[PDB]
RNA sequence: GGCGGUAGGGGAGCGUUCCCGAUGCCGAUGAAGGCCGACCCGCGAGGGCGGCUGGAGGUAAGGGAAGUGCGAAUGCCGGCA
RNA sequence: GUGAGGGCGCGAGCGAUAACGUCCGCGUCCGAGCGCGGGAACAACCGAGACCGCCAGCUAAGGCCCCCAAGUCUGGGCUAA
RNA sequence: AGUACCGUGAGGGAAAGGUGAAAAGAACCCCGGGAGGGGAGUGAAAUAGAGCCUGAAACCGUGGGCUUACAAGCAGUCACGGCCCCGAGGGGUUGUGGCGUGCCUAUUGAAGCAUGAGCCGGCGACUCACGGUCGUGGGCGAGCUUAAGCCGUUGAGGC
């Protein structure tokens, strides 16, 4: 007897507040969601987690001093280009990229990682446009 | 200059992928207006000796 | 109903006549000759005299129409090559193959 | 109606009606054979522990054969050792003939 | 690579040349060059302990005797030279032709007469051998080559 | 007599140029290539013909654990109450009954919860 | 009960050429060699078998004898990149 | 066959209570285990001596929030860097 | 063939065999300047057509199947899936996931930015004599054995 693969079901769409949420507790079980290891039939061949809407990420929370001492860095390939933006101008300019960027890491590397990742959309504020796919609020 | 050399033999692959633009293009053919032959535009007919509609050569 | 057409040892690269042969596979007979005839290479010349060979193959000996022909096939092979000395500076002898060519011209019938 | 019978030191979900390879048994082939149960389950639920006391597979040994040859073969490089091995695993294949509860 | 005939000369320099190290073209490493421990004229006889030889021999007209298929005559009836004459005693001794036979004899006519045959290796009785006797499926005798056997074993 | 090589060297080197169908370029064209690649896949077939064992289990128990969580309890609380109950299905027809037959795997849990 | 293994010691086999076996046996109803096979035997080196090519040679059991097995020597000769 | 050893631990000498330093002693491991698990990766640190197979089970070091198999496990305290 | 070729010279010193049983070696026609080819024709066979038995491999090409333009690689392997073929099985292909530091040589230690190798095919390296020393299969045994030669054989042994 072989392993049950199975076919290819139609996946859910999820729906997370993340206002007042710890950014990396949240972030783990957003990219566990992404994997589809809260299903009983997870394969690691084919891309089959969730559809994760999340909405007011603007109003993510984070411990200790992170609001001035986390640094996201880019590397422009030129001389000097080493671009170093703190959490704060981040969540003043760019504020759903902050998850964006924490689940990014914690998804698996190659090309599958890369379309599950596709799988997720982060907005900042309380509205998302997803209305027709109807998600399913989450309390995680 | 201290003589450049080849490192290591190109693949058939890597070769043929670079002539991916030797593929040459069919010339380029128009119907001459009296003999009906096949000739490059903007020349005299070779078939009938005529262009603008008169005889400039003989063919 | 197929006829074909061979020139073997044409004294010419292959490389350079698959170039030309290239250009006439799958086209009509009218089409392959005038493209040959305003063909600006080498090789033209000789595809040329092998489609010629064919088409007269086919007519004349295989019960096929003239106004039916096509370019079924046509691929050049590589013959012998005719390896010649080239004095380079300082006393070195290097080797020029002169290559050869084998070119094959398959016609036939198309319906309709 | 399945049974999860223990065969060969591992084990297998099992169907009436069902071709299965399981280790070599020693059993003339067209004999029968019970295989015991761990677990039974379809029209009802009863849970072995570790087995279940009354209830047996019967399947018939349909033969006895050797599997498809994998070549096992080990390289140990800068060293000069290389092995080649032929396996062929022998098998038996049993048909499920009843879930004897 | 000594007995090539080729000359001696390094056919380019030791070094600073781009190509290997040579000397010869008779190196056995080169096409056409010599060949490394290749046969020469040898000898391979032996001096085989004569006790041995003569107590094979014994053990060879042993075997064919416990097998049954010794036989000792006394003479040839009339056979003069001829194969047909021959063919007619052997016939009548028991020798169809079915079983390889090694006829041994003192007369040169009758081992004339019958050495053409396919199945007959004839022998002098000097020259019996343990060869020619494990040869061939049955074994014939004069009684001459029987007692010159008897002393070529005793 | 001389015995020449004659006919046997082609026939190993066409032996292994066999078994290299399929491989990118000289490595099923070149016997000696060939025979370099060759000696990785064998290699690598013997070490992951040992390794698909524990692969396999890991996703067995990546599906049991899933499966678990749907009924409260985690994979270690439930293998520890199989342990205690008594019960010996091993993970792959754990995992099919997790997929397959969601009552018989939920029986389980419950006597896995019970047997504590 | 033992069985990772370099240098190295010992053991057992496979295959190539030649001789005895052989005035025999296989062979135009197709020899040797070549191209395929997902088929069979062998742990393996290998041996079978089947199809295609090939067009005249091949050679058993059991023994014997060696110019007896290549991937590298900036190897040697040739062919083509 | 070897008579080029090397890393680590302990005991010393040489050195500067320097060196992936050097020279001995006891031991170990690599060498030959650049096979396997851990240590991000890594001959010699930790686990452990690989006959072959299995979509079975138990452990070792090490681990159980995600990448990444298993606790966002239970009880107490400390730390704000 | 001591040729061609190299060298002032002494001297060095190659490559290169095969149609078929029989030339029956392809009249004649067709395209072409020719070469070459296409029919006819010969033959048991013409991918035996003279660049000729068998025709391997690298290497160049035509066609068909699967696959490939967001992807990180000693090029494989394990698993699953899709497509194609031959008829609870098997073959071909590779999308995704897991794992993974070419071979040889030399070294304390190499994937190594240490050595060697463009690739294929063929050639290429532990032998022989005599003596010695162990072990082993036999023969004889206080004995064992002959060398050169002589006779016989013409692959016969004996003295
Ligand atoms: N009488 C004899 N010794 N003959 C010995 C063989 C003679 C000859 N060579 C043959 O076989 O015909
Ligand atoms: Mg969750
Ligand atoms: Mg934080
Ligand atoms: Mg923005
Ligand atoms: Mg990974
Ligand atoms: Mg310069
Ligand atoms: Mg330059
Ligand atoms: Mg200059
Ligand atoms: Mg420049
Ligand atoms: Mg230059
Ligand atoms: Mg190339
Ligand atoms: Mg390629
Ligand atoms: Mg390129
Ligand atoms: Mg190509
Ligand atoms: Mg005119
Ligand atoms: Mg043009
Ligand atoms: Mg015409
Ligand atoms: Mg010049
Ligand atoms: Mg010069
Ligand atoms: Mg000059
Ligand atoms: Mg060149
Ligand atoms: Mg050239
Ligand atoms: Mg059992
Ligand atoms: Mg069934
Ligand atoms: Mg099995
Ligand atoms: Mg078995
Ligand atoms: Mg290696
Ligand atoms: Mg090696
Ligand atoms: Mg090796
Ligand atoms: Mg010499
Ligand atoms: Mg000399
Ligand atoms: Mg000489
Ligand atoms: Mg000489
Ligand atoms: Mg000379
Ligand atoms: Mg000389
Ligand atoms: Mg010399
Ligand atoms: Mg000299
Ligand atoms: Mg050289
Ligand atoms: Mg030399
Ligand atoms: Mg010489
Ligand atoms: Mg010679
Ligand atoms: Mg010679
Ligand atoms: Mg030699
Ligand atoms: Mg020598
Ligand atoms: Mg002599
Ligand atoms: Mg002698
Ligand atoms: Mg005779
Ligand atoms: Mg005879
Ligand atoms: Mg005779
Ligand atoms: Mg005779
Ligand atoms: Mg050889
Ligand atoms: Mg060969
Ligand atoms: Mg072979
Ligand atoms: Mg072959
Ligand atoms: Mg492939
Ligand atoms: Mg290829
Ligand atoms: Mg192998
Ligand atoms: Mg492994
Ligand atoms: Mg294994
Ligand atoms: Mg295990
Ligand atoms: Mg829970
Ligand atoms: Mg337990
Ligand atoms: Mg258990
Ligand atoms: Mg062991
Ligand atoms: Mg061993
Ligand atoms: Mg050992
Ligand atoms: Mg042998
Ligand atoms: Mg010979
Ligand atoms: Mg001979
Ligand atoms: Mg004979
Ligand atoms: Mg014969
Ligand atoms: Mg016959
Ligand atoms: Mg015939
Ligand atoms: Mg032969
Ligand atoms: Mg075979
Ligand atoms: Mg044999
Ligand atoms: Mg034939
Ligand atoms: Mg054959
Ligand atoms: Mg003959
Ligand atoms: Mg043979
Ligand atoms: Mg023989
Ligand atoms: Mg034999
Ligand atoms: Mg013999
Ligand atoms: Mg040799
Ligand atoms: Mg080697
Ligand atoms: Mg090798
Ligand atoms: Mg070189
Ligand atoms: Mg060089
Ligand atoms: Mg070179
Ligand atoms: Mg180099
Ligand atoms: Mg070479
Ligand atoms: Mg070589
Ligand atoms: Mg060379
Ligand atoms: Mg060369
Ligand atoms: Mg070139
Ligand atoms: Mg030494
Ligand atoms: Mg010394
Ligand atoms: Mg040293
Ligand atoms: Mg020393
Ligand atoms: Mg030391
Ligand atoms: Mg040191
Ligand atoms: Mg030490
Ligand atoms: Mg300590
Ligand atoms: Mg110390
Ligand atoms: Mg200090
Ligand atoms: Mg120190
Ligand atoms: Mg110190
Ligand atoms: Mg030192
Ligand atoms: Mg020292
Ligand atoms: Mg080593
Ligand atoms: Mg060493
Ligand atoms: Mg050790
Ligand atoms: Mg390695
Ligand atoms: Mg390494
Ligand atoms: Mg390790
Ligand atoms: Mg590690
Ligand atoms: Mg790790
Ligand atoms: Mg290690
Ligand atoms: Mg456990
Ligand atoms: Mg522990
Ligand atoms: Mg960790
Ligand atoms: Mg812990
Ligand atoms: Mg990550
Ligand atoms: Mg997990
Ligand atoms: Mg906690
Ligand atoms: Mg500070
Ligand atoms: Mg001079
Ligand atoms: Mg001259
Ligand atoms: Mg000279
Ligand atoms: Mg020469
Ligand atoms: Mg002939
Ligand atoms: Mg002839
Ligand atoms: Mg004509
Ligand atoms: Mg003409
Ligand atoms: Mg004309
Ligand atoms: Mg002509
Ligand atoms: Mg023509
Ligand atoms: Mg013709
Ligand atoms: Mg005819
Ligand atoms: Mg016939
Ligand atoms: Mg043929
Ligand atoms: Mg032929
Ligand atoms: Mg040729
Ligand atoms: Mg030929
Ligand atoms: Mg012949
Ligand atoms: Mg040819
Ligand atoms: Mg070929
Ligand atoms: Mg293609
Ligand atoms: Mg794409
Ligand atoms: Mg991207
Ligand atoms: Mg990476
Ligand atoms: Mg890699
Ligand atoms: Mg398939
Ligand atoms: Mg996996
Ligand atoms: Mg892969
Ligand atoms: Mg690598
Ligand atoms: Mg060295
Ligand atoms: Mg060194
Ligand atoms: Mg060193
Ligand atoms: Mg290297
Ligand atoms: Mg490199
Ligand atoms: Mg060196
Ligand atoms: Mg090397
Ligand atoms: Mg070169
Ligand atoms: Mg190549
Ligand atoms: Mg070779
Ligand atoms: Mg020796
Ligand atoms: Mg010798
Ligand atoms: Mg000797
Ligand atoms: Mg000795
Ligand atoms: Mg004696
Ligand atoms: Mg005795
Ligand atoms: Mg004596
Ligand atoms: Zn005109």
């Amino acid at each position: 007897m072989k392993t049950y693969v199975p076919k290819q079901v139609e996946p859910r769409w999820v729906l997370i507040d993340a206002e007042g949420k710890t950014l990396g507790r949240l972030a783990t079980k957003i990219a566990t969601l992404l994997r589809g290891k809260h299903r009983p039939d997870w394969t690691p061949n084919v891309a089959m987690g969730d559809f994760v809407v999340v909405v007011n990420a603007d109003k993510i929370r984070v411990t200790g001093k992170k609001l001035e001492q986390k640094i996201y860095t880019r590397y422009s390939g030129y001389p000097g280009g080493l671009k170093k933006i703190p959490l704060e101008k981040m969540l003043a300019t760019h504020p759903e990229r902050v998850l964006e960027h924490a689940v990014k890491g914690m998804l698996p590397k190659g090309p599958l990682g890369r379309r599950l990742f596709k799988r997720l959309k982060v907005y900042a504020g309380p509205d998302h446009p997803h209305q027709a796919q109807r998600p399913e609020k989450l309390e995680v | 200059a201290k003589h450049p050399v080849p490192k290591k033999k190109t693949s058939k692959a890597r070769r043929d992928a670079r002539r991916s633009h030797h593929a040459l293009t069919p010339p380029i053919l128009v119907p001459c207006p009296e003999c009906k032959a096949m000739k490059p535009p903007h020349t005299v007919c070779p078939e009938c000796g005529y262009y603008a509609g008169r005889k400039v050569l003989e063919v | 109903m197929e006829a074909k057409a061979i020139a073997r040892y044409v004294r010419i690269s292959p490389r350079k006549v698959r170039l030309v042969v290239d250009l006439i596979r799958g086209k009509s007979l009218e089409e392959a000759r005038n493209i040959l005839r305003y063909t600006n290479k080498r090789g033209a010349y000789f595809v040329a005299k092998v489609l010629e060979s064919a088409a007269a193959n086919a007519v004349n000996n295989h019960d096929m129409l003239e106004d039916r022909l096509y370019v079924k096939a046509a691929y050049v092979d590589e013959g012998p090559a005719l390896k010649r000395v080239l004095p380079r500076a300082r006393g070195r002898a290097d080797i020029i193959k002169k290559r050869t060519s084998h070119i094959t011209v398959i016609l036939g019938e198309k319906h309709g | 109606m399945f049974a999860i019978v223990k065969t060969g030191g591992k084990q297998y979900r099992v169907e009436p009606g069902l071709k299965l390879r399981v280790e070599k048994l020693d059993a003339e082939p067209g004999a029968t054979v019970e295989l015991p149960v761990l677990l039974l389950g379809g029209e009802k639920t009863v849970v072995g522990t570790p087995v279940v006391e009354g209830a047996s597979v019967v399947a018939e040994v349909l033969g006895h054969g050797r599997g498809k040859k994998i070549l096992v073969s080990k390289f140990k490089a800068k060293v000069q050792y290389r092995r080649k091995k032929g396996h062929r695993q022998p098998y038996t294949e049993l048909l499920i003939k009843e879930i004897r509860g | 690579r000594g007995e090539v005939a080729y000359s001696g000369r390094k056919i380019w320099p030791q070094k600073h040349t781009g190509r290997a190290r040579h000397g010869d073209i008779g190196a056995p490493i080169f096409v056409g060059g010599g060949v490394v421990f290749g046969p020469k004229p040898r000898d391979y006889s032996y001096t085989l302990p004569k006790k041995v030889r003569k107590k094979g021999l014994a053990m060879a007209v042993a075997d064919r005797a416990r097998e049954g298929k010794l036989l000792l005559v006394e003479a040839f009836a009339g056979v003069n030279g001829k194969t047909k004459e021959f063919l007619a005693w052997a016939k009548e001794a028991g020798l169809d032709g079915s079983e390889s036979v090694l006829l041994v004899t003192g007369n040169e006519l009758v081992r004339r007469a019958a050495r053409n045959l396919p199945w007959v290796v004839t022998l002098a009785p000097e020259g019996l051998n343990v060869y020619d006797i494990v040869r061939t499926e049955r074994l014939v005798m004069d009684l001459d080559a029987w007692e010159v056997f008897q002393n070529r074993i005793g | 007599p001389r015995a020449k090589t004659g006919v046997v060297r082609r026939r190993k080197h066409k032996k292994i140029l066999k078994l290299a169908k399929g491989y990118w370029g000289l490595r099923s064209k070149s016997f000696r290539k060939a025979r370099e690649t060759l000696f990785a896949a064998g290699n690598y077939a013997y070490a992951h013909r040992k390794r698909r064992k524990r692969d396999f289990r890991r996703l067995w128990i990546v599906r049991i654990n899933a499966a678990c969580r749907q009924h409260g309890l985690n994979y270690s609380t439930f293998i520890h109450g199989l342990k205690k109950a008594g019960i010996e299905v091993d993970r792959k027809n754990l995992a099919d009954l997790a997929v397959r037959e969601p009552q018989v795997f939920a029986e389980l849990v419950e006597r896995a919860k019970a047997a504590q």
